């Protein structure tokens, strides 16, 4: 058994024949190697040093090729040889990586035992072109009501989850991975979304809670957790969100839809940052060398939603920006902002506020995509966007010390209600089909007069209210994704009937 | 062909130093093309080191590049291709079909590089062009064969505002024109493709009015630089050659200036302020000289510039504010205020504006309107803790005014009937300049603020009152 | 009697506003100054690692 | 044969040292070269080839003559360990420097060593409770956890940790290690006498707790390894000894700080405001090495000496990835004489949730937030009008919030000495009462200066009627 896999394992190694190019180490150290030999090298290659470590090679000069480690410097002596890989940075790629934890390698970390890989790829792939695209004509609705319906979020597009810090930062991604358990759960395979989640820097405590929580909520068996955790290499984790990228593009060649999370992309520009301060590469602004915004532009292009020739495969993106200090004039975030289609904001204060989600939809827009939301949504939330800019304005104008008359007070008693509508715990995903009676409900004004405190109770009940009489028209919203007359009449008589009991 | 052979020496990011051979040494501003599985990788020469080695910036992804590469020169600033059979297909930074339309060129290639017309070459315009966009039209009027500019920030809908020019103001200019896209998304390119193959200004079957030159993002700082001078070149090519009108559009002209500030950094040069490139004035200059409307034909440019969080204290927007003959400011307050066009209407300055240019009365109509915005502005303070109090009724009445103006100058757009749904109003300008005349004098004082909002002329100003009023 | 007790009431708080928001005034003033140098050093460091590289 | 070598420079505690032989550094290492001020030990960090490593040097590096004979010890620096180093403090190399005498050890430890392994982490979140208010009511800690102070310019940033020394580990049965890096002395010595008068010291029989002390006055290099050195005393208990463990630093901004120092002469061109490049990975070692696993819970506290108190700063914002809790202290809380110190609106858990406290204590949380995010918006019109034109609805929050903010300070019982005021632990389940019957304002209907400094709900009513006196 473990006896006959072992004997697999040793009888899996045999024989070998001469190693083409060699060199030797001298100065080293720092996790960046210089080693003087290998004339034939090809650039971005995968070196073997003779201690173990494996390192790509980021500067060819022609004195002393600098080979990045990808292990630890204690390994690494000097004069040791390197023997070139012969291969440009390549990662296994398949199906089997569904329902597994890997390192940037691509080695399982949570030993499922080793992965199940259809090809390899590499790291570094261009961005798909003009010609291979489709526009954007399928939703991915992330089951949060604010961000369905102020934020549309479809399949291809980049958006940028951008705002302070662990504020539950990776929550809000955790919870679109949650709610496209609703979609895998059913069928159709366009329909389905598989999902990277991708975890830059973050401590293994973190990641394991993570892994734990996807598991917890059974919504791993359809993820890929690509992990870099904060001890491992500052190479490594550069080369981290390129060689997932590369794992969504064989879901994204396979015709497949999947969604991939960057989190944190800032992680990779502290990264980067490391890698070319030790490659003695000029510093940029702020000491991020100034090929950082084309590095994460590149990276962020590869997602794209496909032309029907090419089969419609939508790799879908969320980058998530950590905001230090909340500014986002420097240098990192105002590059990812002009990179990415719509920036998707949240603030602190409305954390504090008890507005959870605490997005600030003052600040977040989907700049592009508006058939990336459903018909029926759209038509309710035509408004809502309308009345919440209202109740902005007007509770603005009544700070200082001004008596509002009975008009704006009608907007800003119609807005208080709208944003605790909005609010929604944390790992509670909600239906579509039943995020549509909400808003009617808000829009059309019939919570306006209900007790503020109750709203939550309303919405509970409200909801209880629908599964029991109305549970035929919440299977026809589901069905067609319009509101008809008569869903629009239905809906209208269950609202009143149900603003008082 | 000269054996002109270099072996690459150094592999170091988008900088390559090519090792030519003793006696054979390229001139700078040569182009040096590589043979790779990758087609030719070509490198721009941009400086001699000396001891027969040059450094030069790639033009294509260095990766997985042999140091030692044997390197073929063909000579001079990289040789796109023009003519009319330019007209009408995606061509990439080095001039490839990047959409698949074979052999392009006519019978001729140009440079990529070209002096900018001398002063006696120079000739003064002072003409009008009419956009049917109520604010431009009024508040700054466009003169053909100009040089517009679009200040604006990040996400302005920069690409929206752009798209209504094109959609007006390109069919029904005679003149061909070129669509330049210097790091702009593959999103948008697929849609802006599709789009003006929809308007049929790419006419699929017959010739098109208009070219596309497609650079993204996704392509090398080094490419990056050289979308623009490609471009550049085909629309000398129409303005010179061809002598034609030509209604030139790029895209997006911070994405030249980021470009050449990271590659000035790998080009060894030390940082000037901000990050920038310490030869950012002269490298923006040689760009804008070279557009202008000469003897020979009449570049009506329209020159994008994003303006990085809006900051225009920032050296790149405000070197480049110099440069353009007829700004305009897209700011997000006005954008968040829901007005779209988004244009800041008292931070939007044209020389074009003159009371001899438009004459006395679109002058006065316009100078009535810059200060009754400018009053409103000035008086929200004082409404802010005051209020309505001991503000007079007359200034009261000019803050209606202001409201009911800032509405008016709100206006659907035509391509935001997607990003909107109420189709937009090519409204003339005449008529923008008398419409607008009425409300100065209060003829209209009894339209609600709203029954301006995101409408039309006075006709259908009028008719959003009524709309309204039922 | 009350509208001038009204007025006579303003009259006396729009003074007590003054005074504190002159405190306002200062404070930012003390927090402008410090942090206008602040940028210039800022600056300074870049340049610096600029010209050491 | 003997690695002996030269001293080829002394470039400050950055001397490198030139291998004669070419039998091989490795990186890691560590030299001693025997001095007549007994042998210094340094630690080849850099392989800079042909046989010349350039070594950080942990003690000081007067007096060196360039050309001075080396050794090779072999290896990283070993501590040694055993429960010898329970009631022992040590120095780097792990000589006594309480001068107890000899060690007894049984394994001697390298101080590097790999972070254990993503398979091997277990995640649990045991309510501690601490007995603080303020922290058991915003952001308890649990077991396990890596809990995080963000405390200001001497703040009394080890008065709190003392405190929480003085509660949480006296009720802890388990192996406990205290860190101090660069801390200064004389605290130090009152904190080793304080240690051995309440017994968790206990040199006469056994201590439940080990300490590594690292002085403020001792050289860069030496306290930019005494981390290490700690590190590894707690991994003996966490996996040797198996015992729960755990574990006091402080301040890991000096191992930050340290770093930073050192980075320059060792050959690097420094990132942002100094900092060392080597931030990202330093820090991701030191806090992956400290880890609740299968082998043991160790619960860990982190303290960060906010530098010139910006938290935007590089160093503090690196720690804020690596935390399960954080409870930033601020001076201007401080100011306000609200001790303890802690931000109300900067404080966070992952162990504040409605499944882990309850539905209820989450509630009471939720309303604490809301009440003191209102109290601050309404700085600024509190500053530039009076507080009677506040709004009367909002004036009424105000008035609550008021008495939430001086509500919150309890007097602690290490700094009952020094305030002079009798300490008060509260019970967490007291805590949830006391705020809920605040927040129902029950016993809002009596003075601000009742609820400042004092304990519990009840201790609330009974100062009423002393202040009704």
């Amino acid at each position: 058994e473990v006896s006959s896999i072992l004997e697999e394992r040793i009888k899996g190694v045999s024989d070998e024949a001469n190693l083409n190019e060699t060199g030797r180490v001298l100065a080293v150290g720092d996790g960046i190697a210089r080693v003087f030999g290998l004339n034939n090298i090809q650039a971005e290659e995968l070196v073997e040093f003779s201690s173990g470590v494996k390192g790509m090679a980021l500067n060819l000069e022609p004195g002393q090729v600098g080979i990045v480690l990808f292990g630890s410097d204690r390994l690494v002596k000097e004069g040791e040889l390197v023997k070139r890989t012969g291969n440009i940075v390549d990662v296994p790629v398949g199906p089997g990586l569904l329902g597994r934890v890997v390192d940037a390698l691509g080695n399982p970390i949570d030993g499922k035992g080793p992965i199940d890989a259809a090809g390899r790829s590499r790291a570094q792939v261009k961005a798909p072109g003009i010609l291979p695209r489709r526009s954007v004509h399928e939703p991915v609705q992330t089951g949060l009501k604010a961000v369905d319906a102020l934020v549309p979020i479809g399949r291809g597009q980049r958006e940028l989850i951008i705002g302070d810090r662990q504020t539950g930062k990776t929550a809000v991604a955790l919870d679109t991975i949650l709610n496209q358990k609703r979609w895998n759960n059913g069928s159709d395979e366009s329909k389905k979304l598989y999902c990277v989640y991708v975890a830059v820097g973050q401590k293994r405590s973190t990641v394991a809670q993570l892994v734990q929580t996807l598991e917890q909520h059974d919504a791993m068996k359809y993820s890929i957790i690509v992990a870099a955790t904060a001890s491992e290499a500052a190479p490594l984790q550069y080369l981290a969100p390129f060689t997932a990228a590369s794992i969504g593009e064989w879901f994204r060649d396979n015709g497949k839809h999947a969604l991939i999370v960057y989190d944190d992309l800032s992680k990779q520009a502290v990264a980067y940052r490391q890698l070319s301060l030790l490659l003695r590469r000029p510093p940029g602004r702020e000491a991020y060398p100034g090929d950082v915004f084309y590095l994460h532009s590149r990276l962020l292009e590869r997602a794209a939603k496909l032309s029907e020739k090419e089969g419609s495969g939508s790799l879908t993106a969320l980058p998530v920006i950590e905001t230090q200090g909340g500014d986002v004039s420097a240098y990192i975030p105002t590059n990812v902002i002009s990179i990415t289609d719509g920036q998707i904001f949240l603030e602190a204060e409305l954390f504090y506020k008890g507005i959870r989600p605490a997005i600030n939809v003052g600040l977040s827009v989907s700049r592009v995509g508006s058939a990336a939301q459903v018909k029926a949504l759209k038509q309710v939330a035509g408004s809502l966007k309308l009345f919440l800019a209202q109740y902005r304005e007007v509770a603005a104008f009544a700070q200082f010390g001004s008596d509002l008359d009975a008009s704006t007070k009608q907007t800003l008693v119609r807005g208080e209600r709208l944003t605790q509508l909005l609010k929604q715990n944390q790992y509670s995903p909600l239906a579509t089909e039943e995020q549509v009676p909400l808003i009617y409900a808000g829009v059309n004004g019939h919570l306006d007069g209900i007790e503020l405190s109750r709203i939550g109770e309303f919405e509970s009940s409200f909801l209880s209210y629908l599964k029991s009489n109305h549970n035929e028209l919440l299977t026809e919203i589901r069905e067609k994704g319009e509101l008809s007359k008569e869903l629009l009449a239905s809906l209208k008589s269950a609202t009143e009937s149900f603003v008082a009991t | 062909s000269t054996p002109i052979t270099g072996k690459v020496t150094a592999v170091i990011g988008a900088i390559v130093d090519v090792h030519f051979e003793q006696s054979e040494l390229p001139a700078i501003l040569n182009a040096l093309e590589i043979k790779t599985p990758q087609g030719k990788l070509v490198l721009e020469v941009a400086q001699h080191l000396g001891e027969n080695t040059v450094r030069t910036i790639a033009m294509d992804g260095t990766e997985g590049l042999v140091r030692g590469e044997k390197v073929l020169d063909t000579g001079g600033p990289i040789s796109v291709p023009v003519g009319r059979e330019t007209l009408g297909r995606i061509i990439n930074v080095i001039g490839e079909p990047i959409d698949e339309r074979g052999p392009i060129k006519s019978k001729l290639r140009k440079p990529i590089h070209a002096d900018p017309p001398s002063f006696a070459e120079q000739s003064t315009s002072a003409e009008i062009l009419e956009t049917g966009i109520k604010v431009v039209d009024l508040l700054a009027p466009y003169a053909r064969g100009g040089k517009i500019g679009l200040f604006g920030g990040a996400g302005v809908g920069k690409t929206v505002f752009i798209q209504e020019l094109i959609n007006n103001i390109a069919k029904a200019h005679g003149g061909f024109s070129v669509f330049t896209g210097v790091g702009e998304r593959t999103r948008e390119g697929n849609d802006l493709y599709r789009e003006m193959k929809e308007t049929g200004v790419i006419n699929l079957e017959g010739e098109s009015k208009v070219a596309l030159v497609f650079g993204q993002m996704n392509e090398p700082p080094g490419a990056r630089a050289r979308v623009a001078l490609t471009g550049l070149t085909i629309a000398e090519y129409f303005r010179d050659e061809e002598g034609q009108d030509v209604l030139l559009f790029i895209d997006n002209i911070f994405r030249f200036t980021q470009a050449g500030s990271e590659v000035s950094a790998l080009l060894g040069r030390i940082p000037s302020a901000v990050g920038y490139q310490p030869t950012l004035a002269t490298d923006m200059g040689l760009l804008q000289e070279r557009i202008t409307t000469t003897k020979k034909g009449s570049v009506t440019s329209v020159q994008a510039v994003y303006v990085p969080a809006d900051d225009l204290t920032d050296p790149a927007p405000a070197t480049t504010f110099a440069h353009l003959d007829a700004t305009t400011v897209l700011s997000r307050g006005i954008s968040e205020l829901g007005i779209y066009p988004a244009v800041d209407p008292l931070d939007s300055k044209s020389r074009l504006l003159d009371a001899a240019v438009v004459g006395q009365e679109h002058y006065d109509v316009a100078s009535k309107v810059q200060e009754t915005l400018q009053t409103y502005k000035s008086l929200q303070d004082i409404i802010a803790i005051l209020g309505m109090d001991e503000l007079s009724e007359q200034d009261k009445l000019t803050v209606e005014r202001a409201r009911k103006i800032q509405r008016f100058l709100s206006q659907p757009f035509a391509v935001a009937e997607v990003f909107t749904g109420i189709p937009g109003k090519l409204v003339r300008l005449k008529d923008t300049v008398a419409s607008f005349k009425a409300v100065l004098e209060g003829k209209y004082d009894n339209i609600p603020e709203h029954a301006f909002y995101m409408v039309g002329g006075i006709e259908d100003v009028v008719a959003k009152a009524e709309k309204l009023a039922a | 009697q009350g509208y001038a007790a009204e007025i006579s009431a303003r009259r006396n708080a729009m003074d007590n506003a003054s005074k504190n928001a002159g405190d306002m005034i200062n404070r930012y003033s003390i927090l402008y100054n410090r942090t206008r140098q602040a940028v210039i050093t800022n600056e300074l460091v870049d340049i610096i690692t600029g010209a050491s590289s």
